[PDB]
C-alpha cells in the first residue's frame, strides 16, 4: 500500500487519525473494516453525534504496483449531553442505577461511556440473580442547540436458581476437591459475582492448566440454569531414584518423591533422603490443606541428618496448624524441637564469641572439642495472596512473613523474622508485558544478652536469591585462629600450627545476622515461542541486588581486616533468564554477569536449577 | 503385497508383539485401502488398538468402520468393543494399586459406556455377548450411584441442606434398586431434620424401616 | 519476471535536445497525470509540493512562480490551460483557477472528491471527473457547479479514471464499469449509455482507464479487450475488435496507433478492426502513451529512453536516453517543440 | 479385570404401606435376558 | 548407558551414575 | 473456640419477600403460583402435590435466619392451603 487519503476533515489532521490504523500492506485490505470502526469510535468518543462514513474506495495501480485507499468522511459538530432518562422494570434497584448514571451536565458526549453504562447495569443486575437482563439504549438528538439526551430501556427479567453444579474434567482428583472451592451453593439464587470466584479459586490451587466457566439453560424451565466447569489437570510432582555406588563411595543412594497433590487427594507430600560414606540425610513432610470442612490446615515434618569431619549432626520435628481469617489473609502457628551437636570444630572468632556468650570455654587453637544443645521453639507466620495463577502470575501480589521464637528452658535464646514479598503489575492488555518486583528481608537476634547461634545464620546468593553468584558467596567471610590439627603432615596453612602463625582472612562464608535482597524483572513474549511454548515458557530480563551483614560485629579488635558492620556493601548483577514448565516441572535457565562486586566475591555467570519456587 | 502383510499380521496376532501386528496392519491399509481384506484388517486394527491401549485410535477406527458399514453381519461385535473401550478409560494403574475408591472421579466415560451397552442389548437381544453386557450394566449402574452418594455426603457436611434433598431425590429416581440408595436415605432424614420439616421426616423414616434388613 | 528487450536501434537523425530544466522533485513513485502544458510560448509545470511555475517555452527559462502550499497541497490531475485561465485539481477535492498572465489564484472550489484526471475546458464549462464517480460541471469564472451526474463505482482499480472529452455540445464520458455515455453539457442531461466490455473476473478484470470523436464517430477502448467505434447520437456500435489497454491512443491519417497492456505497439486502420502492423521490441517494458511528432511516433519507457517509430510500418527509427529515472506520463508537442517531463521534477525539451 | 463380576445383586424397594415412591425415569432400564452366553475370561473377543 | 522410556519416565545406568526419574 | 475461623456465607432455598407472599390467594392455579413466585425448589417426591418454599440464610459467624411457606394443592391443580413459618422454634 502506498497511500491512504482521508478527506473531509477540518477538526483533525490525517497524521493523527491514521496513527490508529492497522494498515500503513498488499493483500491485507480486508482489515480496513477495523480501521473504520476506529474512526467511528474516535469521532463518537468526541461527541460527533452525526458522524458517519459515506463511502470508501480501494484501487490498484497500473500493473499491480500498489494500492490506493480513500475514505470520504462527513464531519459534524459536537453535541452535549443534557441528562439521562431511565425507565422500565427496575425491580427496586433504581437507586443504584441512578448512581451508576450520574454525569456532570455539559460533559462531551462519548458513545463508549454510554456502552459502559449499559454494561454496568447488566453487571449490577447480575449480582442479584438477574442472569439475562434485557437492556437497550438510544440517543435523542436536538439539532437546534446540539443537545443529546440518552434513553435507556431496562428490563431486569427473572431471577435464576442453580439446579446442579457438574464437572467434566476430573480424571484423577476427587470431586470434593473442586466443590470445596466453590462459593456458589446449589439450591440458592445465582450470583455472577459469586460464580466468578470459582474461576480464581481453581487457579490458585495450581492443579489445572485452564478453567472454563459456562452457563446452560434447563430445557424444561424458563428460570433455572446449570453451571459447568471444565478443567485440564497439570501433571504435578515427581519421583526420583539414584544409585551412588562406586569404588570411592562404597554403597550409597539418593531417593525421594515430592508432590503438591498426592494421588489426587489434596494432601501435599515430600520424602527425601540419601546415604553415603560421609553424610546421612532424611526428611519427611506431610500436610493437609483441609483438616476440617471450613479450611483449617494441619501438617508437619520430621528430619534427621549428620555430616562427618568438622563433625556435626542434627534432627528434629515441626508441627504446624493454620487457618484463614478472611477471604485473602491467613495465619500459621506451631511448635517444634531440634537437637544439634558439634565436634572437631575449627577455631573461629565468631564461633568462639558465641561459645563465650553461652558460657563455654574452648581451649585456644585446639580442635579436640564438642558442643551439644536441645532447642525447643515456637513457629509462626502470616500470608496474603491474590495472584491469579499457580505458576505464571499476571496480577496481584503476595506477602509471606515468618518467624521463630525460642522457648525459655531451651539452650539457645533467639528470635528470627523474615519477610518474602512479590508484586506483579501488568502493562499490557493481553498481559504479555509485565513488571515483577521481588524483595526479601530478614533479621534476628538473641535474648537475655546472649548471641545468635551461628548455624541459624542467613546466607544469600545463588539462583534462588541473587542470580550470577555462587550459593552462600555473599556476606562476611571466616577469620580463623592460628593449632591441634591432624593434617599438619600434608591443607590449610592457618589451621595447622606448623604454618599457622597469626590471624588470617579467608573465603569461607559464615553468613550473617541480617540480609536484604531485591530485584526487578520484565516478563515479555518473544518471536521464538510457539503455542507449544507460549503456554509453558516465560522469558524475562532482570536486575538483581542484595546485601548481607553481621549485626554485633566488633571491628574495634580487628584493624587489619574488613569491617563487617557496614551494611552498605551491596552486591549487584543483571541478566536474562528463561523459566520453562517442562514435563519435569518449572526448570530455570539463567545467565548473568555481576557488575558491582567486592573483594572476596566468587562469580558464577551461568546457573541452572529445577525451579519450583518463586 | 497384501498376502505377506496379512500372513505376518496374523502370525503376530496369534502369538507375537501387538506393535508388530499393528505395523503390518497399517502397512496393509496404507498400500491397499480398498481391497477385500479391509473387511478383517480394519477390525484387526481396532482389536489391536484395544490390546495396545491406543484408545483414541480405537475410537477413531471404530467410527470410521461404522460410517463405512451402515449395516454389517458383525456390527454388534464392534459396538461391544466400543463399550469395552469406554470402560477402559475410567481407571488407572495408580488408583487400583493403592486401593483407591474411584467413584469420586468424573463419570463421563461411565455414562458413555452405559449408553453403548444399552444400545447393544436392546438392538440385538439374541447377541452372543448378552450375558457379559448385562454384568457390565449392573457394575456401571452402581458405579454411577456411588458418585451421587459421595456428592450428597459432601453437601451434608457443608450444610447445603437443599442440595442434599434434591440430590437424594435424583438418586431415588435414577437408581431405585441399588445399594447407594439404601445407604443415602439416612442422609435424607437428617437433612430434613435440620429444617422444621418433621412431617416429611416421618415419611423418610417409614421408608427406611420398611426396607430395613 | 519478464525480460526487458534492449534492441540495437540506431539513433537516426540524432534528435537534438534543446534544453533541460527542473521544478521541485517530481511525481516519483505516485501514479498521476500531473503533466505540464504549453500555451502562448509558456510551459506550465508543477509538483506535488504545491510549487507551480511558468517557463519560457523557447529556452526553458523560468518566468513566474507561485507556492500553493503552506500539510502539502498534494496537487494532481495535471494543468489545463484555456484562454485566460489555468485549472489544476488536487486529491483534497480542491480545484484552483489561476490566470494565464499571472498564475495567482483567481478562485478555488470544493469538488467533493479527488481530482484524479485531467480537467477539461469547453464553452464556458470546466469538466472535473472525480475518483468517486461523480462528474461535476463547474463554472469557469467562479467555481460554481452547474450540474453533476453520477456513475456506479465498483471496487476495482484507479487507472486514472479517464477524463471526459467533448463533441457538438455534449460530453463524452465513461468509467470503470466498462461503460461509456454522453451527457448534454447544458443541463447535465444524459443522452445515452452503452456497454463496451464484459468480464467474468468481477474481482480480477479491470474495465476502463480516453474517448476521442473523429468525424462524428466515437472511438474508445476498454481495458478488457474491447476497442470500439460507436455513433455519437446513440450508443450504437459501428464496429468492434477485441483490443484493450489503459494508455491513450493516437488517431490520425485514417489510422489508429495503440499500445497494448503488455507494451505491444500496434497500428490498425480506421475503418475496421484491421491490423496494419505490430512491433514487440519494446514489449514488457512499461511504456507511456505515444505522441505523433514530425510524422513519427514517439514513445517512452520506465528506463529513460525515447523511441522514434516509423508511422508507415512500425520501423524503429531512433532511440535516445534522456533521463535514467524514467517517464510515467505522456509527452506533448506543439509548433515544432517536443516537450516531456521525466518521472522526476526535471523537464526536457527536444 | 473380572472385578465387574463381583458387583452386588440389585433389589427393588417397596413402599411403607400407604405412600408411594416417585415415578422412575425410563433411563438406565436393564432388560431381562436368558444368560446363555459366557462371561469374563471364558469369552472369545477376537474378530470373527 | 541410558534410555528414554516414556513421557515423564527416564531411566539410565550411566563407579556408576545410574538413576531413574518418574513424574506423574 | 471456632468463632474465629472465616466461614463464607451460605444461602439455601429460593428468594422470598412479603411483597410477593401477599400476592398468593386460595383459588390460584399452579401456573399462576409458579409465575408469581418462581419454580419451587422442593416438593414431596413421595406424596401429594405439596410445594415447599424455604428461605434460609447463614451469614458468617451469625445465626440462622429462616422462613418457610407451604402450599397444599389438590389433584385438580387448585391450591387448597397456605401455611407460613416466619421463624424457627
Amino acid at each position: 500500500i502506498q497511500q491512504i487519503n482521508i478527506v473531509g476533515n477540518h477538526a483533525f489532521t490525517t497524521d493523527e487519525l491514521i496513527s490508529h490504523f492497522q494498515l500503513r500492506r498488499k493483500y491485507q485490505k480486508q482489515k480496513l473494516a477495523g480501521d473504520l470502526e476506529t474512526l467511528r469510535s474516535y469521532y463518537l468518543d468526541r461527541g460527533y453525534a452525526r458522524f458517519n462514513i459515506d463511502s470508501t474506495q480501494v484501487s490498484l495501480t497500473p500493473d499491480k504496483k500498489g494500492i490506493y485507499v480513500t475514505v470520504n468522511i462527513t464531519e459534524g459538530d459536537q453535541y452535549k449531553l443534557s441528562g439521562v432518562e431511565v425507565s422500565g422494570n427496575l425491580a427496586g434497584h433504581s437507586a443504584e442505577i441512578e448512581q451508576l448514571t450520574k454525569i456532570e451536565p455539559g460533559e462531551l458526549y462519548n458513545g463508549t461511556k454510554v456502552t459502559k453504562m449499559e454494561d454496568d447495569i447488566k453487571k449490577l443486575l447480575g449480582r442479584y440473580g438477574y442472569a439475562y437482563p434485557r437492556v437497550q439504549s438510544m440517543p435523542e438528538i436536538n439539532d437546534a442547540d446540539k443537545t443529546v439526551k440518552l434513553r435507556v430501556n431496562v428490563d431486569a427479567g427473572n431471577r435464576f436458581y442453580v439446579r446442579k453444579i457438574r464437572f467434566e474434567g476430573n480424571d484423577t482428583s476427587k470431586d470434593a476437591v473442586l466443590r470445596r472451592e466453590m462459593r456458589q451453593m446449589e439450591g440458592a439464587w445465582l450470583g455472577s459475582d459469586l460464580v466468578d470466584q470459582g474461576k480464581e479459586r481453581l487457579n490458585r490451587l495450581g492443579f489445572f492448566e485452564t478453567v472454563d466457566t459456562d452457563t446452560q439453560r434447563v430445557p424444561g424451565s424458563p428460570d433455572q440454569v446449570d453451571v459447568v466447569y471444565k478443567v485440564k489437570e497439570r501433571n504435578t510432582g515427581c519421583f526420583n531414584f539414584g544409585i551412588g555406588y562406586g569404588t570411592e563411595s562404597g554403597v550409597s543412594f539418593q531417593a525421594g518423591v515430592q508432590q503438591d497433590n498426592w494421588l489426587g487427594t489434596g494432601y501435599a507430600v515430600g520424602i527425601n533422603g540419601t546415604k553415603n560414606d560421609y553424610q546421612t540425610y532424611a526428611e519427611l513432610s506431610v500436610t493437609n490443606p483441609y483438616f476440617t470442612v471450613d479450611g483449617v490446615s494441619l501438617g508437619g515434618r520430621l528430619f534427621y541428618n549428620d555430616f562427618q569431619a568438622y563433625t556435626n549432626k542434627s534432627y528434629g520435628t515441626d508441627v504446624t496448624l493454620g487457618f484463614p481469617i478472611n477471604e485473602y489473609n491467613s495465619l500459621r502457628a506451631g511448635l517444634g524441637y531440634v537437637h544439634n551437636s558439634l565436634s572437631n570444630m575449627q577455631p573461629q572468632v565468631a564461633m568462639w564469641r558465641y561459645l563465650y556468650s553461652m558460657g563455654e570455654h574452648p581451649s585456644t587453637s585446639d580442635q579436640d572439642n564438642s558442643f551439644k544443645t536441645d532447642d525447643f521453639t515456637f513457629n509462626y507466620g502470616w500470608t496474603y495472596n491474590k495472584l491469579d495463577r499457580g505458576y505464571f502470575p499476571t496480577d496481584g501480589s503476595r506477602v509471606n512473613l515468618t518467624g521463630k521464637v525460642t522457648i525459655p528452658g531451651s539452650d539457645n535464646e533467639y528470635y528470627k523474622v523474615t519477610l518474602d514479598t512479590a508484586t506483579y503489575v501488568p502493562i499490557d492488555d493481553d498481559h504479555k508485558w509485565v513488571v515483577l518486583g521481588r524483595t526479601r528481608w530478614g533479621y534476628g537476634d538473641g535474648l537475655g544478652g546472649k548471641e545468635m547461634p551461628f548455624y541459624e545464620n542467613f546466607y544469600a546468593g545463588g539462583s534462588s536469591t541473587v542470580r550470577g553468584f555462587q550459593s552462600n558467596t555473599i556476606g562476611p567471610k571466616a577469620v580463623y585462629f592460628p593449632q591441634a590439627s591432624n593434617y599438619d603432615p600434608d591443607d590449610y596453612e592457618c589451621a595447622t600450627q606448623d604454618g599457622a602463625k597469626d590471624l588470617c582472612k579467608s573465603d569461607d562464608a559464615v553468613g550473617g545476622n541480617a540480609m536484604a535482597v531485591a530485584s526487578l524483572e520484565f516478563i515479555t513474549p518473544t518471536p521464538f515461542i510457539s503455542d507449544k511454548y507460549a503456554n509453558s515458557v516465560r522469558t524475562s530480563f532482570f536486575w538483581d541486588m542484595g546485601t548481607v551483614w553481621d549485626t554485633n560485629w566488633d571491628s574495634s579488635q580487628y584493624s587489619g581486616y574488613p569491617d563487617y558492620s557496614d551494611p552498605s556493601n551491596i552486591r549487584m548483577s543483571a541478566g536474562i533468564a528463561l523459566q520453562w514448565m517442562s514435563p519435569l516441572g518449572p526448570l530455570v535457565f539463567s545467565y548473568a554477569q555481576p557488575f558491582k562486586k567486592y573483594d572476596g566475591d566468587k562469580a558464577e555467570q551461568f546457573q541452572f536449577n529445577i525451579g519450583k519456587t518463586w | 503385497p497384501p498376502n505377506e502383510i496379512y500372513a505376518t499380521a496374523q502370525q503376530k496376532l496369534q502369538d507375537g508383539n501387538w506393535r508388530q501386528a499393528i505395523t503390518q496392519l497399517e502397512a496393509l491399509d496404507n498400500r491397499y485401502p480398498f481391497g477385500p481384506y479391509s473387511q478383517q484388517v480394519q477390525l484387526d486394527l481396532i482389536y489391536a488398538y484395544y490390546k495396545n491401549a491406543d484408545l483414541p485410535l480405537a475410537q477413531a477406527a471404530i467410527d470410521r468402520f461404522i460410517r463405512l458399514n451402515p449395516t454389517h453381519p458383525n456390527i454388534d461385535y464392534v459396538m461391544y468393543m466400543r463399550g469395552l473401550t469406554n470402560m477402559a478409560l475410567d481407571d488407572s494403574a495408580l488408583q487400583g494399586f493403592f486401593g483407591v475408591d474411584r467413584s469420586d472421579r468424573d463419570p463421563q466415560h461411565a455414562r458413555a459406556a452405559f449408553s453403548d451397552f444399552s444400545k447393544l442389548v436392546r438392538g440385538y437381544p439374541n447377541s452372543q455377548y448378552t450375558t457379559d453386557a448385562t454384568k457390565r450394566l449392573v457394575f456401571l449402574k452402581d458405579r454411577l450411584a456411588k458418585y451421587e452418594y459421595s456428592v450428597a455426603e459432601y453437601y451434608t457436611e457443608r450444610g447445603a441442606w437443599v442440595a442434599v434433598v434434591n440430590r437424594v431425590e435424583g438418586m431415588l429416581r435414577d437408581y431405585p434398586d441399588t445399594q447407594a440408595t439404601r445407604d443415602a436415605l439416612p442422609l435424607m432424614e437428617n437433612a430434613y431434620r435440620q429444617m422444621q420439616m418433621n412431617a416429611q421426616a416421618e415419611k423418610v423414616a417409614k421408608i427406611i424401616a420398611a426396607n430395613s434388613s | 519476471v519478464k525480460m526487458s528487450p534492449l534492441p540495437t536501434v540506431e539513433n537516426q537523425f540524432t534528435p537534438t535536445t534543446a534544453w533541460s530544466t527542473s521544478v521541485g522533485s517530481g511525481i516519483g513513485n505516485f501514479y498521476s497525470n500531473l503533466h505540464p502544458a504549453l500555451a502562448d510560448n509558456v510551459v506550465y509545470a508543477a509538483d506535488r509540493a504545491g510549487l507551480v511555475k511558468a517557463l519560457n517555452a523557447d529556452d526553458g527559462k523560468e518566468i513566474w512562480s507561485v507556492s500553493l502550499a503552506e500539510e502539502p497541497a498534494l496537487l494532481s490531475g495535471g494543468v489545463t490551460v484555456s484562454g485566460g485561465h489555468v485549472y489544476i485539481g488536487s486529491e483534497k477535492a480542491q480545484v484552483y483557477a489561476l490566470n494565464t498572465s499571472d498564475g495567482t489564484v483567481a478562485w478555488q472550489t470544493k469538488v467533493a472528491g479527488e481530482a484524479l484526471s485531467r480537467p477539461v475546458v469547453s464553452d464556458g464549462l470546466v469538466l472535473i471527473h472525480t475518483s468517486n464517480g461523480q462528474l461535476q460541471a463547474l463554472n469557469e469564472a467562479d467555481g460554481a457547479v452547474k450540474w453533476t451526474v453520477n456513475l456506479d463505482m465498483p471496487s476495482l482499480s484507479l487507472r486514472g479514471e479517464s477524463a471526459p472529452t467533448t463533441a457538438f455540445g455534449a460530453a463524452v464520458v465513461g468509467g470503470d464499469n466498462g461503460r461509456v455515455s454522453a451527457v448534454l453539457m447544458e443541463q447535465g442531461q444524459m443522452i445515452w449509455q452503452q456497454r463496451i466490455s464484459q468480464a467474468t473476473g468481477s474481482t480480477e478484470i479491470d474495465r476502463l482507464s480516453t474517448p476521442v470523436v473523429v468525424n462524428g464517430v466515437v472511438f474508445a477502448l476498454a481495458y478488457n479487450g474491447n476497442l470500439t467505434a460507436l455513433d455519437l447520437r446513440s450508443g450504437q456500435i459501428m464496429w468492434k475488435r477485441e483490443l484493450g489497454s489503459v494508455n491513450d491512443f493516437i488517431v490520425d491519417g485514417n489510422r489508429i496507433y495503440l499500445v497494448d497492456q503488455n507494451d505491444r505497439v500496434m497500428a490498425l486502420t480506421i475503418d475496421g478492426g484491421v491490423t496494419l502492423w505490430t512491433q514487440s521490441d519494446l514489449l514488457h517494458r512499461l511504456l507511456t502513451s505515444p505522441v505523433l511528432y514530425n510524422g513519427n511516433l514517439v514513445v517512452g519507457d520506465s528506463e529513460g529512453y525515447l523511441h522514434w517509430i516509423n508511422v508507415e510500418d512500425g520501423r524503429f527509427v531512433a532511440q535516445q536516453k534522456v533521463d535514467s529515472s524514467g517517464f510515467q506520463t505522456e509527452p506533448v508537442a506543439a509548433d515544432g517543440k517536443l516537450l516531456i517531463q521525466a518521472k522526476d521534477g526535471t523537464v526536457y525539451s527536444i | 479385570d473380572e472385578a465387574y463380576l463381583e458387583a452386588a445383586p440389585l433389589a427393588e424397594l417397596h413402599a411403607p404401606a400407604g405412600m408411594i415412591l416417585p415415578v422412575t425415569s425410563g433411563d438406565y432400564a436393564i432388560p431381562v435376558t436368558n444368560g446363555s452366553g459366557a462371561v469374563g475370561k471364558a469369552l472369545d473377543i477376537r474378530p470373527p | 548407558l541410558n534410555a528414554e522410556i516414556r513421557d515423564n519416565v527416564r531411566f539410565g545406568l550411566e563407579a556408576v551414575n545410574a538413576n531413574f526419574r518418574y513424574c506423574f | 473456640l471456632e468463632r474465629v475461623v472465616y466461614r463464607p456465607d451460605i444461602n439455601q432455598g429460593n428468594y422470598l419477600t412479603a411483597n410477593d407472599v401477599s400476592k398468593i390467594r386460595v383459588g390460584m392455579t399452579q401456573q399462576q403460583v409458579a409465575y408469581a413466585l418462581g419454580t419451587p425448589l422442593m416438593s414431596d417426591p413421595f406424596g401429594t402435590n405439596t410445594w415447599f418454599y424455604v428461605f434460609r440464610q447463614q451469614p458468617g459467624h451469625e445465626g440462622v435466619t429462616q422462613q418457610t411457606l407451604t402450599l397444599t394443592f389438590n389433584s385438580s391443580g387448585v391450591l387448597t392451603n397456605i401455611d407460613n413459618k416466619p421463624a424457627l422454634s
